[PDB]
């Protein structure tokens, strides 16, 4: 009946925990504000916020790029997994020399 | 070989270590074959490698020896064996004996003759039973 | 020619289970710098781990003649009391030691009578069971020496004769480079018989407009002439000349006395011992 | 040597399914700085995963001899209460702690008359059922140095 | 994983190649009454892994 | 070049000939006995079987 | 969409290629007695996916 970590409710556990949160927060502001404002936005903005450019137009394409390399390293057309089943256990047990192929 | 363009010590303290280990563990655990009881890099890398390029000079220099081959002055199975003793590679099983050549004079000859037999039958066969159905069927 | 090429692809596999390439690149560059060391070879077995071992100048001693003979040896090692070999522990009563104090053990070889004879000792005690001998060609302590004189024991270096060279390039890049520290130290000058205040030029804003001329300020800076391009003219020659002696399928293409003094000694060892061992064929007599 | 080269490929095979080309690329970088790090290899199953683990040195101790030989080694891990196995968690009192709480485990390896011998101990006691021993050659607690002076331990 | 995963399909692709490619390179030798043939392919095989 | 065993002395060259005359007589009479059999036990096979 | 749509049938269509471009290539050592050409073109089949 809820012993363990559970013994006080969802929203609860959830408030507690919220003030770990705060200096990743306020450092990542930092960073998302000489490369693109409006990538990183705060939780107290509506329809009427206004984002300026930075003076200098260097750090956009730096992470524009680096992005999507990353991505075409990552994850190509071809599979990306194997799904091998183990050597000398096939020998172990085979009979034939066309054992190895079908599997 | 981009691989291996070398513009020590890690071969002693990481490396003929962690093979050490893992020949004990796989083994107690039936992963591996049992290995009989007393029998890393630098020329490891290189271990396969030398053996290929032995065996392709090998290979290139018997190719030259094919228009000799009509000449009735020369020994050609010393020259070849000389050959081989001037690279240092081993002669195994590389060279053939004075046995060991009758045997292959009769497997030819009988893979040749199953052959030759088979087709003149079928040949002979098909033109009699065509000639019996023509004669037979000729007045119609 | 056949038969006797086996015998010597089963030498050069013996010195790759064994580890033997690690301690001869450490031994090469020893000579460079100092020129000496020793090595040595411990006794083959069958289907164990036994690698090859290297000295320093500060752990052995030897002897030689004026006519360039060796007469002795004597090394040293140090050892605790738990890393001994069990035979050599029974000896030793274990309540005076413990098992981290440190023992020293001795080696002695000497030449009597046309061979060679060894032995041991701990604190002052012969430890039985280490005797034994050698014969006079076949000794597996082997000695270095880089570059041989008349009548000395050890050897000289190949650094040693560039020694000015290096010393005068140091002097030389050493007041390079400290005249470029001093070169990059901000002082402003301004004149005591003008009309411009300090002051003012340090309480402005980032556009604006004081009173002042500009002729009252000036830096301060180093005016040295022609004292430069000499200095870096004379380094790079120095360096220059010494990128030429250090050398700054091909193995033929590239390129004496390491011959006679490591090669033939190591080749002279194995086929002692290996035959004793039993993995090579007995060769003949003379042959 | 067809056995001998499939033994090889097997080998190679194991090595790259249990993912060890992460520690070891780490491990590359601490040495180039500090000069030092520690690996370990769990033993092998059959259908589990079992990977490699590496070690800082602000967590590890070593004490070698002035020939240059191997006398012990301790190590120093901090876990939780709930995430303890359950065989090691039937030693203690479920009351006295609470999930979340942190404990401090040690492990001991030291040699006498020609091997290893290793025990672990928790809190002040010793836990029953990690007893066991290792042979002089096959000890899987690899310390790793870069440059190697003399009568020193770790290197530079 | 990924370290081998484009080319864990490759490596067999490349072996295979290259055994094809230096067994093409051995008819003009079918005639040689002196040469064991396939005592030679297996040790060029076990040369490659 | 040492000359040991490259060339061939006046004798040991009637072992060569023995050999290659072997080698023809051997290979020449399997080859002709073979389609001579198959020929002939066709003929008649086909001759008793063409009749129905 | 275009995840493979674009590409959709030139994925397919490259492999084809590349499949024929290694089967042409097989047809000198149609000759040789020691060689499984079956089980060859089996294993050069299962190496491109």
């Amino acid at each position: 009946e809820r012993e363990g970590f559970a013994a006080e409710g969802a929203k609860a556990v959830y408030d507690r925990l919220k003030n770990g949160r705060q200096p990743y927060e306020t450092r990542a502001q930092n960073c998302a504000a000489v490369t693109i404002p409006s990538l990183f936005p705060k939780e107290s903005d509506n329809s009427s916020t206004e984002y300026t450019t930075p003076w200098q137009a260097v750090g956009a394409r730096c992470l524009n790029n680096l992005a999507a390399k990353l991505m075409l390293a990552l994850f190509p057309q071809s599979p990306w997994m194997r799904l091998t089943v183990s050597e000398y256990e096939a020998k172990t047990l085979s009979q034939d020399s066309e054992a190895a192929a079908r599997v | 070989v981009a691989g291996e363009l070398e513009a020590s010590v890690q071969s002693q303290e990481l490396q003929l270590p962690i093979v050490r280990v893992l020949m004990n563990q796989l083994q107690s655990a039936g992963m591996i074959p049992d290995l009989p009881k007393e029998a890393s890099t630098g020329l490891e890398a290189l271990g396969r490698g030398q053996d290929l390029e032995k065996l392709t000079q090998a290979v290139n220099m018997m190719t030259g020896l094919q228009p000799l081959s009509q000449d009735p002055d020369i020994n050609l199975p010393t020259l070849k064996l000389r050959l081989l003793n001037a690279l240092g590679i081993d002669t195994a099983g590389l060279l053939l004996t004075q046995d060991e050549k009758i045997q292959r004079m009769a497997e030819q000859s009988s893979q040749q003759a199953v052959v030759q037999g088979a087709s003149a039958a079928g040949a002979n066969m098909g033109a009699a039973v065509g000639q019996g159905a023509g004669e037979d069927m000729a007045q119609a | 020619d056949e038969g006797l090429a086996m015998v010597e692809r089963v030498l050069m596999a013996y010195m790759e289970t064994n580890s033997f390439r690690v301690p001869l690149f450490e031994a090469l560059k020893q000579l460079i710098v100092s020129g000496n060391c020793l090595l040595y070879i411990p006794e083959p077995e069958q289907g164990t781990y036994s690698p090859m071992r290297m000295y320093r100048l500060v752990s052995y001693v030897v002897q030689r003649d004026a006519f360039g003979n060796i007469l002795q040896i004597v090394t040293l090692d140090k050892v605790a009391f738990s890393a001994l070999p069990e035979d050599v522990k029974s000896q030793l009563n274990a309540d005076d030691y413990e098992p981290d104090t440190e023992l020293e053990v001795y080696t002695h070889i000497y030449r009597q009578d046309d061979e060679y004879l060894r032995y041991e000792e701990v604190e002052g005690i012969e430890v039985a069971g280490t005797e034994g001998s050698y014969p006079l060609t076949a000794c597996p302590y082997i000695p270095v020496r880089m570059v041989r004189l008349d009548g000395e024991d050890y050897g000289r270096s190949y650094c040693e004769e560039y020694l000015g060279d290096l010393n005068s390039l140091e002097t030389i890049t050493e007041a390079i480079t400290k005249m470029a520290k001093v070169a990059s130290k901000v002082v402003g000058l301004v004149n005591p018989n003008g009309i411009t205040q300090p002051r003012r030029l340090n309480k402005a804003a980032t556009g604006e407009f004081v009173a002042g001329r500009v002729e009252d300020i000036n830096f301060l800076q180093l005016t040295k002439g022609q004292d430069f391009t000499i200095a870096k003219s004379v380094a790079d020659a120095i360096e220059q000349r010494l990128g030429w002696a250090f050398l700054l399928v091909a193995g033929e293409l590239e390129a004496s006395v390491q011959s006679q003094e490591l090669q033939l000694p190591i080749v002279r060892v194995l086929m002692n011992q290996l035959q004793s061992a039993g993995m090579i064929p007995d060769l003949p007599k003379e042959a």
